[PDB]
């Protein structure tokens, strides 16, 4: 009967709606049963096999409903979103596009598309797409907020006010009505949304990860209470998609490497396949075992083998970013899960016991912004790999072209040895700073740099331009080698100008919001010899800031913009500025350590977001407490002292490049150490029969 | 990864 069948599909959309996803597969089966050829219920069934993770039994229902239905637009968009899941993003492509083809009105379908183009960076072909939704469906969260993510990549404000207002309604609807929030819980810190808010929407979307793991049907796994199976050592599994080359193996791959063979056993769990790199290589070689779940790809298997290696403390350092496998820690192998590192806030999730964090980027007064209990290490919770990345920035020399420390730069590994075979080296006091005075080799240096040529070699050393280190070394580009030459960096190479303060952030521009164009316009404003440092990240937005700018009243040629760059020339050319301006809705993490190796003082202003507190935790750890600003009044007024009192700039800036060095900020040994400790503290409040509570002492 | 949108088809 047509009649029974369509009220079990329409009673199983109901139970879909509703969160009821079992039910509905279950009333979906049903409808087949009675009327097996109904391709609605087909692609719906398909649906909600999507959302339990069996991809490939949803894509074999979607085809069967084409065949029933071969113009049934929902199937082929609802297909799309399978292959995409499934990263075949060409598979994807011709879905919506024949979805569209077959109903140019169909809003989900522009939307969908859409998302592709959003992945893909095409951000004016998405926002275009998503505008199309919109027209159609003037109500549909998943296109407006997207959409709104999309504005704030490229800096388009357009309504900025409106478009907040519009977000938290969104949210709130969604919230009360008990469904799935638009906003994803990695971009719920950029929007005005309150603490609570953005504890449930990494709570729902933690709970997307259940709806894929129930369909398991696995027992609760059982736990070690003692370490005599692993002869008394803590067995420590890291969890990632990132051992590679990626930001988070720039921050931790010498942490495996590093731990006490004595007192731990090392895990490396890679979620990602062998890229090639060192980083890769490294992790591989210093871990004492390091398997590859990408070759696992079924989470009941993969939590099977960590559960069975038997780790005691089983870390996740994605959350909600991409290549996340939390289904991993929704299944519960180790008795003890703590967030780290990865994901700068809560996931929200009953499954995770801690987040590993410090007292000024989570103080005890906020600990109800986060599901997990707070577990402080006791300087900063970030660490960057720096002195083992780049060695080569400890030391710089300059070149009297007239002294300035930051308007042409040398750094190397060879550099002393390089300064030894010159007769006449100045050393002024500010370590202190050996000056090359301007003769034939200064004059060569400065002509290879303004002829643009590569590289040249005095007295048996190389000497290369720094716009050419991808040519000379590529694995000395991306960090993954120490370079070799003595580097040349001059202000000349990206149109800094030589005679006047040069305010830097190298941060992704969604990190700016209006408030803060308006604060460094100001500052701006008050320091006339001055300009802003941005960078094209992405290139589209650079007209978008040009504008806004202009209309808070500064001419075009007050802000510079470089391309993004690699790695090693990004940290490297962070010594040509004066002062790092952080972004105060999101701070720049892994940036901030960037900008800190380079000597470059950071001005910094905490917020209440773990996001926003990121960059004061590092300067605290460093030792530069004046720094750290307590309203944007002060975060001004330090910046402008900087940039007009030069004497105070001097100092400053001597003290960052000192303490990199002498404060435990970058010094991975150190941070390994304390990292065991607490790990310790963790575990014997378990072995002692607790449940996890706050380790702040 | 962004998130996509699908779409539930009731049966008339
Ligand atoms: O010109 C640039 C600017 C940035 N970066 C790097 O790009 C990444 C940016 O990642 P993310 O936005 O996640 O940094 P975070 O938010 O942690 O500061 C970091 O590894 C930077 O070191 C780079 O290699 N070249």
């Amino acid at each position: 009967c047509p009649t029974h069948a369509d009220s079990l599909n329409n009673l199983a959309n109901i139970k879909r709606e509703q969160g009821n996803i079992e039910e509905a597969v279950r009333l979906y089966r049903k409808a087949l049963e009675v009327f097996p050829e109904f391709a609605a219920a087909h692609s719906n069934l398909a649906s909600v096999l999507q959302q339990q993770g069996k991809l490939q039994e949803a894509l074999m229902h979607y085809k069967e409903a084409i065949r029933i239905s071969p113009t049934f637009a929902d199937a082929y968009s609802n297909m799309g979103n399978t292959l995409k899941e499934m990263q075949d993003v060409q598979g994807a492509l011709q879905c919506y596009t024949r979805a569209i083809q077959i109903n140019p009105a169909f809003a989900d379908a522009h939307s969908n598309l859409a998302s592709i183009h959003k992945d893909s960076g095409n951000i004016p072909e998405a926002i275009a797409s998503y505008r199309t939704a919109l027209k159609l469906k003037p109500d549909f969260p998943d296109a407006y907020c997207n959409l709104a993510h999309c504005l704030q990549i490229v800096c388009d404000w357009t309504d900025y006010d409106e478009r907040m207002k519009k977000l938290v309604s969104i949210v709130a609807d969604q919230l009360e009505k008990n469904r799935l929030p638009s906003v994803h819980p990695h971009h719920s810190m950029l929007y005005p949304l309150s603490h609570g808010f953005r504890k449930a929407i990494a709570e729902r979307h933690g709970n997307l990860c259940l709806d894929k793991i129930n369909v398991l049907h696995k027992p609760p796994y059982e736990h070690p209470k003692d370490l005599k199976l692993s002869d008394g050592r803590l067995r420590v599994g890291y969890v990632s998609s990132d051992f590679g080359n990626h930001p988070t193996s720039h921050l931790m791959q010498s942490i495996p490497g590093m731990h006490n063979p004595d007192k731990f056993e090392v895990f490396c769990y890679a979620l990602s396949p062998d890229d090639g790199t060192n980083f890769r290589v490294k992790v591989m070689a210093e871990a004492n075992h390091f398997i590859d779940l990408s070759q696992i790809p079924c989470n009941g298997k993969a939590a099977d083998r960590i559960h069975q290696d038997g780790i005691h403390i089983l870390v996740n350092m994605n959350g909600y970013t991409k290549g996340a496998r939390n289904e991993l820690f929704a299944l519960r192998p180790a008795p003890i899960q703590a967030m780290w590192l990865g994901y700068p806030g809560t996931s929200g999730a009953l499954f995770m016991d801690y987040i590993i964090t410090d007292q000024e980027t989570s103080p005890a007064e906020v600990a109800e912004q986060y599901s997990e209990k707070l577990a402080y290490m006791p300087h900063t919770f970030f660490i960057g790999d720096h002195a083992n990345m780049f060695p080569h920035l400890k030391k710089k020399a300059v070149i009297d072209f007239k002294i300035y420390d930051n308007r042409i730069v040398l750094n190397g590994i060879d550099l002393k040895a390089f300064l030894d075979s010159l007769p006449d080296v100045k050393i002024v006091k500010m370590l202190n700073m050996p000056v090359i005075p301007m003769n034939t080799i200064a004059e060569a240096v400065i002509e290879m740099i303004n002829r643009g040529q590569i590289q040249i070699t005095i007295n048996g050393f190389s000497i290369s331009n720094g716009l050419a280190t991808t040519q000379i070394n590529n694995k000395a580009a991306t960090g993954e080698e120490v370079p070799r030459t003595i580097i040349v960096t001059t202000r000349s190479q990206y149109g800094l100008p030589e005679d006047a303060i040069v305010y830097c952030n190298f941060n992704q521009l969604y990190k700016i919001d209006p408030s803060t164009l308006q604060m460094w316009a100001n500052i701006l404003k008050r320091v006339p010899n001055s300009v802003l440092w941005l960078l094209r990240f992405p290139a589209v937005g650079e007209p978008n800031i040009q504008q806004y700018a202009q209309n808070m009243g500064l001419p075009q040629n007050r802000i510079i913009f470089s391309p993004v760059a690699p790695k090693e020339e990004h940290v490297r050319r962070g010594q040509l500025a004066d002062v790092c301006l952080d972004t105060p809705l999101c701070n720049g993490h892994t940036t901030g350590m960037d900008v800190l190796w380079a000597g470059t003082p950071m001005v910094t202003m905490p917020g209440e977001t773990l996001a926003s507190r990121v960059a004061a935790s590092q300067l605290t750890c460093l030792g530069c407490l004046e720094l750290i600003a307590k309203n944007r009044q002060e975060y001004e007024d330090i910046a402008v002292k900087l940039g007009t009192d030069l004497e105070y700039l001097k100092k400053v800036r001597g003290k960052v490049w000192k303490q990199r060095i002498s404060s435990p900020l970058f010094n991975t040994k150190q941070y390994t150490m304390e990292l065991e400790r607490l790990y310790l503290q963790m575990w014997e409040h378990y072995a002692a029969g607790n449940k996890p509570d706050h380790m702040i002492k | 990864e962004t998130g996509t949108t699908n779409t539930a088809t009731t049966a008339t």
